[PDB]
Parts: structure tokens; C-alpha cells; sequence
């Protein structure tokens, strides 16, 4: 699981 | 005296970040000129079906109280470039330029498009870098300063399962390929950048720390040998290294020995408050900080 | 996910940096309002700084903000510093104040030469009241600043450094940290002890961030491991109420942190924690809350 950091 | 990872000033890059909300998305932009750059999952995938949809007045875009109006939106790899209705008249000389992998840059770290901290990073062989970072961090921008010109060489995108971060170049080209997708990703090994390893020791010698400097030396080439079998890189040149031998009277080699006796150990002792070697150090950076 | 020590960002107090000459001397200063703090071995040729005071003559002063230069109105001493009237108001002046930081607290250091901002970084205050820094001639005057909801918190003007590298400033009322004379003669810094307190944050965040290899089954009290710190080059742990959200996040007590401490001094630098020295001792727990939670 490869987190993208949007919020 | 010292040596310490540092950042250069921020800010002028601190006045060209802003806040890019899509939805329930929220993360960072970088405003120069008329343009906003952020990463593209923002609109989050089919990133093509997903900006097919766009409605542009769903977009929040805001520096601070000011809010922008959109014009359009195109797509620019792995980011949205963004076309906006007002000039940031804070804009920086600026290029853009992609890292390769042992070379520092400063990463400005934002979160509601605000800066939050400055920290300064070195560019893996696995193409990630060693960071701080959250959720809502996307989009916050690495760059250097060089003669007050801004050259933008990172934009953050995502997380590594083990914890390690992943960004694009200012171009949209993910750093080692890596996907902007939720998926299972893993980053590769990396190895220790010898060359900043070096540039380290010198930096040690040259702040009175000699405990470990090896009588012995070893060539190059037999170095090589061992270094891929060690996780380590090889030293193909050593031009980089003349003023600091100069400055120190020890050569490579001998550090190259020292290398070998305190990458299995460092027995118990410090150097410059390390236990274990490191990389993240430049011989640029260490030539700045020992000599100005 | 990840700690690293961040430096809150520079803007506000870049604009605030000057270039201050005297005779043969050239250092930094710090414009607020129509002021510039300095350090005031700017004006020295042991040092009677009160002569070299009264021997000075304005117009010998050189004040620049870039190729701006500043008239001298005034100067008066203030402990370390001279506090030098201009004729000149910086519209760029943050909402400001002064504040003298403690042993174990945090700051950002933002590294001047030639009256310019050069890099920023975070640092610690030490038990000795000396900080870890990296800073080569021509620093003097380099400030030391904490950023608290739009207001710039100034607390260190670098002043010099001692014979073993180490790095040691005033407060902005002159004070001198730790009391070391600003002087070129010679000082030893005092005997300095890992920042217990600051561990434990460490270990917290580590623990956060996935790292338990360390983690003790062991405990030992606050006071018991405390006689023990003082003969083993730590300090004493005073405040445990500021680990409370750290301890419930992670079902951790600070007594297991502190065995913990205890046996990593026993294999101490045979592994590293989330890729630092296992007892590092420059993060608050302040700093380790943002960075784990925001």
C-alpha cells in the first residue's frame, strides 16, 4: 500500500 | 567547526506555496507565474477519465486569505499544471533540474499550503529520500539555491510501505519510476554513497576526530571489488576529494581502508555523534560548511 | 512517517539580518524597529569592553542591509551586545519577542555571514549551554530564533566558540548562556550529559514509527534511574506529565523507556534507531507530537 499524501 | 545537515534560507520559496483542495482532497501546490503545479491525485486511477470530469470550480486554490481563480488545467505527468487568473508577483528566478541519486536538496515541508519545517535530504540509489512527512504533505516542494536563483527539483508525492518518500521533478517524472497509484510498491535495496561517506571522514578529520584513520590504505579498484558485495557504491573518480586531501593531508585511499573497519563497527565510539557511517553529507555541502 | 530535525521556516527573520563593521571587524546584527542587537566583540581591538566603548566613534560603524547602508545614531552596551540605534526603521520587523531558552529546548539557528542569511537548521540547547552547531568565522551575530503563532521568538545572537568545537551565544538581553565570557581566552565548556527527557521523546517516536527492537520488558522509577543518570552522563528526568498522549498512543510507560535507556548503554551504537544514535537526546517531545501527529 503506497500512501499518496493528500490530505 | 561542527558539521550539521542544514537547509538554505526558505524564504523565497516559502511566498510560492499555496493550498490545492479537490473534494475531500486537500494537499500543497507551487505558484510561479500565472501556474500552479501539484501532484495529479489531487483529482483522484484513470487520471485521464479523471481530469476528463473536472469541474474547475471545484477547485479551491488559495496563498494564504487570497484565493485564485482557475482557468484551465492540463496534465504534466505525474502533476496538474494548473493555469491561474493571477501573476504571483513573489516569483523567484528559478529553473527546474532533476536530481540524481547522492546529491542533497532542501525539502520545504507544507501542510494546508503553508510551510511548516525546512530540512535538508540526499537522494537514495533507490530513488527515495529519508523524510519527515504526513498526510496532507503532498506537494510540498525539495529545492536549491544557487546565486539566488531557486532550481525546483522535487515535488512530494507518496508513501513507501516501509516509510520511505517518493516525488516527482518539476517535469512530472516520478523520482525511480515509481507509480502515483495505491498499490503494492516496494522501494529497492540501496546502497551507501561512498563518495559522501568520504566526504564525511574528511569533514571528521578536518573537526579534530582521527581515532579511526587507518594506517592502512586500500586501491580503489580492490575497494570496488568489495563494496558491491557490502552495499556500498563504487568510487570511480576522486577529483572531488583534492581540495579536502589537500586540506587534510589524507588521501582516499586511506579512508577507504578506515571505511572497511567501521562499516562492520564503530566499536562503541562517536564520530561527530554518529555510530554508524553516513551519506547524507555532499563533498560540496562539507567544503561549504568547513570553509565558507 | 519518518523524524528528522526540521528548522521552522526562515522568511520572516531573513529580512531581519544586517552586516555590521567596526575597524577591523565584521559580523552580523539582528534589525528590529530602529535597532541592531550585536555581538559587542564587534568593537573589541582580556577586553575592557567598557573602553573600547568609550573610545568608539560612530562613523567608524558600517551597517548594511544588502547594498543598503544604515545611519548610526546611538550605540549602548547590554550585557554581550551592543544595542545600536539607527536612523532607519525595517518595515520588514516580525511581531516579535525575546525569550531565554533552558536546558533540553529547541530552536532554530539561522546561519549568517556577511549580514545574509547562508542555512537554517534546528538545534538543542545542552545541559553544558553550549549547542551543537556548525558555524565557521564570521557567524557572530547568527540568531536563534522559535516561531509561535506569527510571533518570532528570539533567543540566542551566536557569540563564539570554544576550543573543542562547541558552540555558545547570548540571549537577546545579553546574557550570556551559561555564563562563558565572551572573550578570546581560554574556557572549557562544562561537562555535558545526554538530555534524558528528550530520549524519551525519541524512543516514543520511534515507537510510533515501528521501531521496538530496542524496547526493554524491564522498569525502573524515575528517582531510582536518576541516581543512575547523574553517574552515567545523563539527566535527570523532572517532567513526565508531557508523555501522557505519547504513553497512551503506544502502551508504553516512561519506566520501560527508561530501562530501555539503561540497557542501550550496555551494547551502546550496536544499532541504530529509525537511522540515528540510539540515545539521541535533540528532539521535545513538542517537536516529536508535530511530526507524528501535526
Amino acid at each position: 500500500l503506497a500512501q499518496l499524501q493528500v490530505a | 567547526a561542527g558539521l550539521r545537515k542544514m537547509a538554505q534560507p526558505s524564504g523565497v520559496v516559502e511566498k510560492c506555496i499555496v493550498r490545492v483542495c479537490y473534494g475531500n482532497m486537500a494537499l500543497n501546490g507551487l505558484w510561479l507565474g500565472d501556474t500552479v503545479m501539484c501532484p495529479r491525485h489531487v483529482i483522484a486511477i484513470d487520471y485521464d477519465y479523471a481530469l476528463s470530469v473536472l469541474r474547475l470550480h471545484n477547485f479551491s486554490i488559495s496563498s494564504g486569505n487570497v484565493f485564485l481563480g482557475v482557468v484551465g488545467v492540463t496534465m504534466r505527468g505525474a502533476l496538474l499544471q494548473i493555469k491561474v487568473n493571477q501573476n504571483n508577483v513573489h516569483t523567484p528566478k528559478y529553473t527546474y533540474r532533476t536530481v540524481r541519486p547522492g546529491e542533497s536538496f532542501n525539502i520545504l515541508a507544507c501542510y494546508d499550503g503553508a510551510a511548516a519545517g525546512v530540512y535538508g535530504v540526499n537522494m537514495r540509489s533507490n530513488y527515495t529520500i529519508r523524510g519527515s512527512f504526513i498526510n496532507g504533505a503532498a506537494g510540498s516542494p525539495g529545492y536549491n539555491i544557487n546565486n539566488g536563483t531557486v532550481e525546483f527539483c522535487y515535488l512530494h508525492q507518496l508513501e513507501l510501505g516501509s516509510g520511505c518518500h517518493v516525488g516527482s521533478d518539476l517535469d512530472g517524472v516520478m523520482y525511480g519510476g515509481y507509480e502515483d497509484q495505491p498499490t503494492l510498491q516496494v522501494e529497492g535495496a540501496s546502497s551507501l554513497f561512498t563518495e559522501n561517506v568520504l566526504a564525511f571522514l574528511y569533514a571528521a578529520l578536518i573537526n579534530g576526530s582521527t581515532w579511526w584513520l587507518s594506517s592502512s590504505r586500500i586501491a580503489v579498484d580492490r575497494f570496488n571489488e568489495w563494496a558491491v558485495h557490502n552495499g556500498m557504491t563504487t568510487v570511480v573518480n576522486t577529483d572531488c576529494f583534492s581540495i579536502l586531501a589537500a586540506k587534510t593531508g589524507v588521501d582516499v585511499q586511506r579512508l577507504l581502508a578506515s571505511i572497511q573497519s567501521l562499516h562492520k563497527n564503530f566499536g562503541g565510539k562517536q564520530i561527530l555523534g554518529y555510530t554508524s557511517l553516513t551519506d547524507e553529507f555532499t563533498t560540496g555541502e562539507v567544503i561549504r560548511q568547513m570553509y565558507g
